[PDB]
């Protein structure tokens, strides 16, 4: 997981 | 809906106990019957929306990703056959993930969006939109997926023409959104140096504007720019 | 029962893939199927059971502690009346958590139990009776509470006379159920005196058999008699 | 929560 919000 | 007998702020007090219970799944259905009285959603209430479903899903996801990763191994070369379990139980999970994604597009499409007038209100719903398509698209593969894909792009851009407008470039809204979208770039479009453009320009023109902001407004900003910085490193 | 048209083995692979995905309530479900296809069950059938039903009541049971806890500090004096809520989403997930108890005693008595006739299955089996009991002790108040508190007691202390007879004193079986059972002693019956020295023996006794084990027995059985001393360490 | 298995 690349970050996401 | 199981939740119609319960009064709307009943509902908002029990999502926020679910949340300090850790029970996201009940959080998640308590924020469901809020949406389904039908009034419009405050921004706290957006928020308990928005954890809820992405807790919710987020396990579901990693649970799918973990089921992916076995089905792929027993499919290579060499490997013993075990059967069609790994497959049922992966597509079990899926077909979860599925009905959550529907559940959360169905109160955005009935009737969230169309009566979000106001730039935070809108731009938030029109990301939660482009997230649960992002979601749908990260386990399609059938014929309808190209235009998973697209309802998702779309969503996102549809946001961001709305919040390049109308937000400054440090809302937190707008970063998020912009965070996400560059990641639909990398992961989903597969196109690495748009999610990098999106991400440095968004992370470039958010820094500009910081010595507008009073130190709490500085802490939400940074927070989310240290997350596109984060990616950025991991992509560079 | 939903899992009625699943094989066995298909259960018990799914309940693995389950485990691995964290998904401990659909393994509880499959574990669940497996036990009713009416054959008894393997060690390590046992474990996914008992891992599987384990992580499903100990995450209700710390949403229990702290929806029960926000309940407590909203019935003192000064506090503000917040209504019904606080207390009925506590009974929601106290409800859901003796559901749960009920639907592992339930598998227990019909038929695991009886059909228990070797030591290792029998003691494990009791133990978890036992457990489920005191689980359903931790949120009762009726008239039942101390019957309840008496059936923990009594599978608890069936279960430590077979150890007592048919196993070695390192058996982790026999310290699993000794560490729970002081545990209860110390929780649930206000019996603080009689769980130190419940610990304390076990441990003891324990230790003066190490010496017989190989070094992957001597693994297991140090690890549960850690946690003894642990709790020994909590409560003097 | 004290240890139990
Ligand atoms: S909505 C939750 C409150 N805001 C935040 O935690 C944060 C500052 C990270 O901003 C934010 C959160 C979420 Cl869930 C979504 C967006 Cl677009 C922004
Ligand atoms: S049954 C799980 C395998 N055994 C263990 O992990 C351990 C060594 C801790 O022993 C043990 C576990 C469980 Cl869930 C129950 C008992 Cl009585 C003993
Ligand atoms: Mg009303
Ligand atoms: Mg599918
Ligand atoms: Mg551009
Ligand atoms: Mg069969
Ligand atoms: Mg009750
Ligand atoms: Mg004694």
């Amino acid at each position: 997981f690349p970050a996401t919000v | 809906g199981a939740m119609g007998s319960m009064e709307r702020a009943s509902l908002i007090q029990k999502a926020k106990l679910a949340e300090q219970a850790e029970r996201y799944e009940d959080m998640a259905a308590f924020m469901k019957g809020a949406v389904e009285k039908g009034e419009e959603l405050s921004n706290e209430e957006r928020c308990l929306l928005s954890v809820a479903y992405k807790n919710v899903v987020g396990g579901q996801r990693a649970a799918w990703r973990v089921l992916s990763s076995i089905e792929q191994k027993s499919n290579e070369e060499g490997s013993e056959e075990k059967g069609p379990e790994v497959r049922e139980y992966r597509e079990k999970v899926e077909t979860e993930l599925q009905g959550v994604c529907d559940t959360v597009l169905g109160l955005l499409d009935s009737h969230l969006i169309k009566e979000a007038g106001d730039a935070e209100s809108r731009v938030f719903y029109l990301k939660m939109k482009g997230d649960y398509y992002r979601y749908l698209a990260e386990v399609a593969t059938g014929d309808d997926k190209k235009r998973i894909i697209d309802s998702a792009r779309s969503a996102y851009q549809e946001a961001m023409d709305i919040s390049k407008k109308e937000m400054p470039p440090t809302n937190p809204i707008r970063l998020g959104l912009a965070l996400n979208f560059s990641v639909f770039h990398y992961e989903i479009a597969n196109s690495p140096e748009e999610a990098i453009s999106l991400a440095k320009t968004t992370f470039d023109e958010a820094m500009a504007d910081l010595h507008t902001l009073s130190e709490d407004s500085y802490k939400d900003s940074t927070l989310i720019m240290q997350l596109l910085r984060d990616n950025l490193t991991l992509w560079t």
